[PDB]
Order: C-alpha cells, then structure tokens, then sequence
C-alpha cells in the first residue's frame, strides 16, 4: 500500500 | 454574603451556614436614638452603640446547631428616656460543604493553573473498562464495573444539621444546562444524580453529621466549544412556606477543569511497539522485535486479517494520555485517515486504562496530512523564557493556502490547540508528496546540553559526503548495492546530475525554512541540531521523495535507533551512509541499526517510523502545574 | 531570521528583506583555518577570524537595492600556507512592510490588550449604508458606496525594488481558511482580493516604490466559535525556477481584533428615544415626548400598522455600539423574541451607521426572559481591585435548572460573555412572571460618590411608609384613587392583610438575593444604593407581578425620569409614594415626572421603561484599553 | 398585549 494514498 | 433584617415588631428566625459572612440591619426598622446587643455564647457579634446606618454589625457561628433556634440574638433599642425595645433574632447553624481534590493531591470557586493555584481535575473517562463491550465508559448512565470508579474525581457533601432540619430545607445539586453534557455525576451509597438533559437532582440527606459521596466523569475533552470547566453547584432551599416558592438561602460550588490529551516525544522512554507488518514483509519484522527487547518493550503486532493490507501504523493513530492526581492513562487519538488500519485503535488499542479519542469527518474530507506521521511533539523546551515542559506538538501545513495545498483539517487543528498544555507549532510538510513532518525531522535523546538532538533530513550533508568520497577516490562507487531490482547509480554520475541537485536545493530551501521555524519556535541553537545526510527527488506534481531509504524516518526506543538501511556506496566495506550517521549519532550513545525496509516500506513511499508506533511514558511533570 | 548557506565552490545569490536578521554559514562548505569578510558599502558585517562554528556573522542592509545583486559579500578562507580561496555572495535588499493601525491613533505579530498594549481593529460592516437595499454592506463581495469604506479598515503593502525584482519573485496575500468567512479584504486602485473561500490572491506589483491600499470589513462578532482575532499575511516568493515550486522566502502579518459590541448604562447620556406608542395610548405618548424634549433627544415613534399591537418597545432590542480608532457607529441587537416589534429593528433601525445584529432561534424556542428587559448593564464599576470602565453587563436567570425553571437562550448568553468587555452578572429573575431585571433594579446618575445610585424595588420600604401614615392617622387612605375601574384598597387592609405580607416577604427574600450578587459583583456599597417603595402579588405559578404601578421600570433621561404614575394614597393633597420617591431622588436633582401608564402598560404587565427604549452615547473611554 | 406573552 502507498504511504500517501 | 447575608443581611438579616431584625425588628421589634417581629421576632427574625434564620439560618447561618458556617464560613459564611452574616450582617444585620438594625436602622431599616428601628423604633430611640442608640441601641445594645447580646448574644447567646455560640454567636460572635463583631462591631453602648448609636443608631447610625454605617455601624457594621457581623455575626458569626462557631459550630452547627444541634436544634433550630437553638442560638440567639437581643438587640436593645434604647433612647434618653424611653425603656429599652428589644428585638429577638433566633439562629440556627448548619454545615454545608462541597469538597473536591481543589490542591490535586487527595481529598475561591475558581480555577487557576501553576503550582499555586487551585481547581480540581476531571478525566474524561474514554476508556473501557467494561469486560466484552465495544462502547467507552461514560457512553452509558451506568457505573457498570468497580475498577470504572477508579477514573472518576471524587466529591463529597458534608452536612452537620439539626436531626429535624430538612423538614423545611432542601438541598439541591446541580449543573449550568450549558455544561450538563460534558459531564455525569453519580451518588454512591452508583446512580446517576447529574449529566446529560439532567440538570439538578433533590438530595434526600437526613439531620444530624452526615457525608455522602459523589463520582464525577467528564464526557468531553477541551475543544473550540468547550474551554473545559465544569461547574457543580450544591443550593440549599427554604422549603417552609407551602403557599410560596422554594428560596435559596446558600449557594457553593467546586470548579474542575478537564484533563487535555497530551503527547510524548521520542524523548520520553517507550513502553510499547506496535507494527502491523503482518503482510508480506519478516525480516523487517524481526529487526523490530529485536529493538523491542533490547528496549524492554511489550510489542503488539496487527495481523493482515486485520490490517488489509494497510502497513503504515504510525499513520491511523497517536498514543497520548491523560493525567490526574489520582489516576493517570494512556489515550488513543484515532486518526480520521480511515485505511486499512480503521479498526485497530476502536478494536484492539482501546479498552482497561486504554483511553479513545477521535476527531474528524469520518467519511472522506479528509487530505494525507491528517495521518498521523504528520503528527508529532517535540521535547521539554523554553524559549525566551517562555517553559514548555510538556513539549510543543508540531504538524505540517503549507506555507499558504491554494487550490492546491493541503492541511490537516481544522477539527484536528482546532482539538490540539483546545488542549493548551503542548501549544501547537505548524511546520511546513506540504512540498513532500506524503506531506508529512516525519519525513524532515526526528528527535532523539542526548547525555548533554538539552537532553535531546533535533535531526533533519539534508541534502547538503549527502552532496558533501559523496564529494568527499569522491574527493577521496572513490566516485566509482555505487549507490544502491545489495539490490535485486534497482539500476545502480555512480557517485561520480550523481554528483555530475545537474536536475537531481536542483530538486535537492529546493528541497534543502524547503527543509531550512523549517530549520528556522524551529530554531524560533522552540529555542534551539545550531548546537542542537544534525544533520543527516539525505537525498530527494521531485516526481509528480513537484513533490518530494526520498531518493534513497529516507534515514530521518526512524524508529527511538531510547538509546536504539531502528535506521532505514540507505544501501549507500560500499567504501571500505561499509555503507559510507551509515558509516556517517553512526560517526554522527554514536558520540551520543545511540545504538544505531539499519532495517532492510526497501521493497517493504521504501519503495511505498515511508519507511521505519512510517511502518511502527510508540506508546511511551507521560511525563513526570503534572499539566496543572503549567501557566500556559 | 534567515541562514545563508556560502561556497567557494559557487557563487550565492540571495534577497534581504529590510528589518530581518540575516547570517551567513560560513563553515559547512568551507576548504584552511581562518577566514576574512569584506563586503560592500551598503552591507554591515556585524561579527581576521578563526574558521570555528561558534562565529555568528550576521548581515544588515541599510536600504533597498536599486538593482539585483547590487551588494555583494566576500569571503576570504585562508591558510597557514595556502593562498587565500574566496567565496561569492550577491545581495538584493527588498523594504516589504504590511502596514496596519497597530497603535490604534491613525496608520510583534501579537494582539495585546491596554493602554500600552498593540494591535489593530476591525469593525463588522454590519449597517447599511447602501441606499434602498435591506442586507447590511458585508453581505456582498463588492464596496458599493464610497462612504462604506470608513467602516473598513486600511491596510498597506509598502514595497521598494528594484524595476525588475518581480520577474523572478511574487508576492501573496492570505488568510488562513479557517478565518476566511470572518473577513473580507478590498484592494483600492475597490475590488475583492480576499475573503469567503477566497483564502489568498497574487498581488500585482510593479518594482520601484508602490504602495498599495486595503480595505478590511469583519464579517462576524466574537463568539463561542471565534475569539475575535484575524491574520492578513504577505508572503513573498521566489518564482525563479521554471522547473520548481514557489519557494517563500518571506512572511509578514497582521493581526486584527474584531470589535465587540457594547452596551450603554442608563448613566450614559440619552440621545434618542424610542416608543411604538402609536396604540390606543396617547397622553402616555405626550409624556414620553416632553421628556425626550426636556432632555434634548431625537424622538423615533412605531405605528400600529408596524407595532401590530406590540407596544414593548424595551423588548425586541437594545441599541448597542461597536467602536474603533477611525469610526463608532450604534448597533442594534435585536432579540429573537419575534413579536409585533419583529421589522422594526431590521427595517427602521438598521441603516445608514446603524448597524445589526441578531442571535437565538428565530422561528420560536425561546422564553421571555429572551426579551431585552432582561438585558441592562451597570454604570462603570471597580471592584475589589479589577476595573470594569464600560460595565458589566447584568442578566435574568434562575437559581437553579428544574423543569420549571427558565433563562435567556445559550446563544444570547455565550455572544454576551463572548464580547469580553462588559463580563455578563446572571442576576436572578425568574421568580417574577414576566421575568426581567428590568422590573425590580434601575440604575440612575448622581452628582456624588460613584455617579450613580443602584434603585431597588422594596416592599420593605411600601410597609414603612404606609405603617407610618397610618401612624399619622391616614390608615383609611385609599389606594387606587384616580381610577376608572379598579378596587379602592385602604392602607388599613393592605397592612392587615397576611397575605399579602406572606408574598412581599417571599419577593423581598428574591430582591436581598440580588441586592448581595450587585454589592459583590460590583463592589457595591448600602450607600450606593436607594429602596423604591414597590408592593408586589403573587399570581400563576406563584409568580410575581407589580400590586401597583411598577416604579423602578422608569425611563431615564439624564436627570429626568419617566416614572410610571403609582396612583397611591392621597394624603395632604399628593400620593404619598410620589412624594417618598420624590423625597429619595429629588436630593440627587433627578426630576420625577409620573406618567399614566396604568389602562395601557401596567395591566398588561409592564411600566414606563418596558415600553420604551433609548440610544445612548457610547462611552469615551476606548475598549481596547481594557484588561479584561 | 400582554408583555410577558
Ligand atoms: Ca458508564
Ligand atoms: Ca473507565
Ligand atoms: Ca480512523
Ligand atoms: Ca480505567
Ligand atoms: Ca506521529
Ligand atoms: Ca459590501
Ligand atoms: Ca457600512
Ligand atoms: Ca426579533
Ligand atoms: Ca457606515
Ligand atoms: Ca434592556
């Protein structure tokens, strides 16, 4: 999963 | 303040509650030039006397009744030839007092901060103490577990009366309908006497000494609506007349003052680990629990079941506390980010002196920094005199708003400063992609000067090293050995990279205007600062990255430091990189290891600090002690 | 407080904003033991040198440069035995100052109050000087009278440099959004640069000196939500890179206070009287108008066709005012009781500087005590050592929350204690029917003391003076001699009525109540207080109602007074408490008139105050001088 | 009208 979204 | 009216015509009955300044009026209906006055020996009249309005005449009682009337008052009035006019006034004693922790150790209707001052506290208990159940504790007008009793502020009413004396008084406690929904009262002999649309409640207290208990829980926490006083009052009512209203004869109060949620810095020693790194990852889990024992912390672990794939811990929460004389607890803040990671503070953080808090809309609204690597405080601190014992809580921001900035919303914001003990500092986060102050900054303990070292992420740092090396023989060496899947990259070749020391030159810009904002708001020197070398790049929308592992995002268990292994050039045997840091952190007494966190964290966009959180110790100094 | 970064490596170019500190790192990228600084004229090295961290070299500039790069600094690293190697800095100073009234005559970021206090003031644009239109001025986004701008407040961006500075930098203006809809910001060539979802705008600057005009209105009064403060800002940014983000180099701000409103005390000066008398009443009328002849006031009359039979002209409203260095207008808060009087504050009042306000639920959920006879303020007041120089605002309430029990609206309650400058007094006044402080107190000016006497309603005093005309023979006077329809009542039957007695005791009891909150609350003194013979009954609910003509609910016009007429016991050709009134106030050269107000107010309910209403002069002395 | 209700 990405950090920021 | 009482002024008892006392006549020939009419013999005067009243009561006197003790501690309280009572006067007579003798002039308003006087028949006769001078005037005498004797009292009964358990009346002190304070003051052969002319009949002139500006004689202060006060009464005092020294102790309770034991019957109505059962003390007395004869006021002659006399004249140059007229026989003597007596007035008769018949008194009666009571005991009526409100108590509360008001010293803060262990049990003016005001509350003042500071070591002087004076106003008990109230928890709000948002905890669940509660075997088996989801909601917290004061959700309920129930006291539904003993151990609950524990986080409530005790008050208690003592009366000394006559056997018969609430046959014609009653005595009624309340609260102000504007706070009645910020706090619960409960009587023990617990039910339920004060709270929400439950403004005042009837006692039924017998004559004679009598003591009755009360538990007090406060519903909500200081916030833009509510500054964080609570008022209860107890009234004592004249109910002898059938034909005419209840009339309040005495009124007294006790103030207390809600405890704020409050942060601890890396600085403060970690009780706690928690990674949710059951997902594919291991070995970066194992380094974790490594660090974990070696800082003598219990470490909770969120399976993928639960986590859905959702790896940033550090993000969904931030483990505060709150603090009473007599009870002291740790308190989630869930933040409204909603990931994967949604369930675990309502779910698996929050129960026995496990606290809960949330703010927030809860169904979108919501920007990247609302996570809660946005979110930090920083160590004890004073600044041009001004003490900051607890810290300054700092988050990220823009440096203006646009149509294209971001910010943490404004019920976060507004929540944090509502606290007042750890006086919020806006930082500027929003030129990183994440956007988020935990990619810049980190703290961690010192034997020296202040206690602590602010560390920022910095370019210039990296560019020297690398030069150095280069300088040294070695531009040959490559960025990014011990990779399965990453194109190596030559010192020589990234030095030589005139875009790439463009996007870090902006960056450093981002990164100093925070140095001083910093240095400013927190009183820092130069000499409290390191720099740790670090690189950027700028990718989609002109938002920075970490180049290579980003160093700063680490994880501090005390004196160990879990480092995001930056797989830097090979020189001697050794990352250069970490060889750097450790020359750099090592002369503090830190113990610094480097976590394989690539294709794990890094490459997602975060990293060791990003990955974890921390549970630490309150501080020893108490909130109340401070004048904000 | 900036730190710039020097090389040998590579020249430095960087802007100086006059007024700020400047320093320079002259170690970090240093080659060598010792350094040397030699700059140019305009350029003051404050601080041959060892090459050690320690060295604090700052910079100043004296004045603007007239182009880029125009100051120049060099520093020189040398050696023991190494040619001296030289670093490169290119200055540009800037003047960028966002001007303000901050001393509050005519033009630290931190609003602090008093005399020797800082920080600027903000109206709300809150009347209507735009001609034929029903919204007050602040509710567009356009300045459409030229006149409307003496309202607003002038703010000023003063810039110096160089012709071509803002090819490569921009400056902005902002407010934080969570301000934004509290302000409005006009730039004068007017047009709106900031304001409601409006949080910032590029300004457009020609180099050279330019000074460039703003226009601020507020939008909102202080309140629970909004503690009265607002920040501009200027920030100016380096647009230099085509291939990065604007970088702030920059920021400046002020901050204004947003100026509470203020009520006046029956002590200030009268200016204009209100009446919607315009009913069947008519000698009332020409009463009222002698009176506001006698006392030099503008006379305002409601008709019937506008009144809708509501005659309370007291209740709807109170004119207030709010006041700042530049401009001071009256404001009219008009209570949410919404009755007959509902249009007038909004369609006659509200204009040109007349401003408006409202609070509460408008479509019903409220109480009389909601009616702006439950809203008085004292005269000027110091107490136990704290000064009040506008007052303190004094309100009905009960003693307690029951069922039963009522209190102005928590909306009206928080605005009031949210304007800060009059520290709103609960007074307790639900024990009367109609519920109002405006029926047992009444403040009136005098020559000595304090400047005023408190007036108290007292059946103490009726009893006193009907026992000693009864003393003097006259216990078969008649009250109520004068009238058309109504039951004579000798002074006899009043007196042996026990009753009667019972009630004024119990009402008596509620009066002393409040006569010991004003002496505390105020610092009072018995001296600074004076009974008005008053009777009261207790009728539905047990609630209080006037026995005769209320006489403290007078209308104060300096030294003149509207007394409702009491119509008591003739006794030597005059009603006897005409005359003990009269024998109270006429020392202190007040001059009682007693006006018919009985068929027409006084069994409905109310006297001469209730149906009147006055416009005061607002006090010399300015808020902002306070320390609340 | 009554001033009270
Ligand atoms: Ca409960
Ligand atoms: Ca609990
Ligand atoms: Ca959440
Ligand atoms: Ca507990
Ligand atoms: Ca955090
Ligand atoms: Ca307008
Ligand atoms: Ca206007
Ligand atoms: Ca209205
Ligand atoms: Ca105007
Ligand atoms: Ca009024």
């Amino acid at each position: 999963s990405g950090r920021g979204k | 303040g009482t002024l008892i009216r006392v006549t020939p015509e009419q013999p005067t009955h009243a009561v006197c509650v003790l501690g309280t300044l009572t006067q007579l009026d003798i002039c308003s209906s006087a028949p006769c030039t001078s005037f005498s006055i004797n009292a009964s020996p358990g009346v002190v009249v304070d003051i052969t006397w002319p009949l002139d309005p500006g004689v202060e005449v006060t009464l005092t009682m020294k102790a309770a009744s034991g019957s109505t009337g059962d003390q007395k008052v004869q006021i002659s009035y006399y004249g140059p030839k007229t026989p003597p006019v007596k007035a008769l006034l018949y008194l009666t004693a009571v005991e009526i007092s409100l108590c509360a922790d008001i010293t803060r150790t262990g049990k003016q209707r005001t509350w003042t901060w500071g070591p002087c001052g004076q106003g008990a506290i109230l928890l709000v208990n948002c905890d669940r103490d509660n075997l088996e159940s989801s909601a917290m504790d004061c959700e309920d007008d129930e006291v539904l577990d003993s151990e609950d009793l524990q986080d409530m502020s005790l008050m208690t009413l003592s009366t000394k009366t006559p056997k018969d004396f609430f046959t014609n008084h009653t005595l009624v406690l309340h609260v102000a309908r504007s706070e009645m929904d910020k706090v619960r009262v409960f009587q023990a002999t617990c039910s339920v006497v004060l709270g929400p649309k439950w403004p005042s409640h009837y006692l039924m207290v017998p004559g004679g000494k009598h003591n009755m208990d009360f538990y007090v829980e406060a519903l909500a926490f200081p916030d833009t609506d509510f500054p964080g006083l609570i008022t209860l009052t107890i009234s004592l009512l004249d109910t002898s007349n059938l034909e005419l209203p209840e009339a309040v004869v005495f009124q007294d109060s006790v103030v207390f003052r809600v405890a704020p949620w409050i942060m601890t810095p890396n600085t403060q020693p970690p009780q706690e680990v928690y990674a949710c790194s059951i997902f594919e990852n291991e070995d970066f889990l194992k380094s974790v629990t490594t660090l974990a024992m070696k800082a003598k912390c219990k470490l909770t672990i969120c399976p993928e079941e639960e986590n859905m794939d959702d790896q940033w811990m550090q993000d969904e929460m931030e483990i505060g506390y709150i603090q009473a004389p007599h009870k002291t607890l740790p308190v989630v803040f869930d933040s409204p980010r909603n990931r994967g990671l949604k369930e675990f503070p309502i779910k698996r953080v929050m129960g026995p002196d496990f606290g809960y808090v949330t703010r927030g809309p809860q169904t979108g609204g919501i920007s990247g920094l609302d996570s809660f690597g946005n979110l930090e405080v920083s160590p004890p601190v004073t600044v041009r005199g001004k003490e900051y014992p607890l810290g300054r809580i700092l988050f990220g921001d823009s440096c203006y708003p646009s149509n294209d900035s971001r910010q943490m919303h404004q019920a976060l914001q507004d929540f944090l400063s509502a606290q007042q003990v750890q006086a919020p500092v806006k930082l500027y986060s929003d030129w990183l992609s994440v956007g988020h102050v935990d990619e810049f900054l980190s703290f961690v303990p010192a034997p020296d000067r202040k206690g602590f070292r602010l560390l920022l992420a910095s370019p210039r740092s990296c560019y020297k090293l690398f030069q150095e090396q280069q300088n040294e023989g070695h531009g040959e060496a490559l960025l990014f050995e011990g990779i399965k899947k990453k194109k190596q990259q030559k010192i020589k070749n990234i030095l030589s990279n005139k875009t790439l020391r463009e996007h870090n030159s902006f960056v450093e810009r981002c990164i100093d205007w925070n140095r001083e904002l910093l240095k400013r708001e927190l009183g820092l020197a130069e000499s409290d600062i390191i720099d740790i070398p670090q690189l950027f790049k700028l990718k989609e929308f002109s938002k920075a990255e970490a180049f290579f592992p980003n160093m700063v995002n680490m994880l501090v268990l005390g004196k160990h430091l879990g480092i995001p292994k930056p797989f830097g050039p090979v020189i001697n045997g050794r990352c250069c990189l970490e060889e750097k840091v450790c020359s750099l952190l090592e002369p503090l007494g830190l113990q610094c290891t480097f976590i394989n966190d690539f294709f794990t964290y890094h490459i997602r966009h975060g990293e060791v600090h990003a990955g974890t959180n921390v549970r630490r110790k309150p501080f020893s100094f108490k909130w109340w002690n401070m004048v904000p």
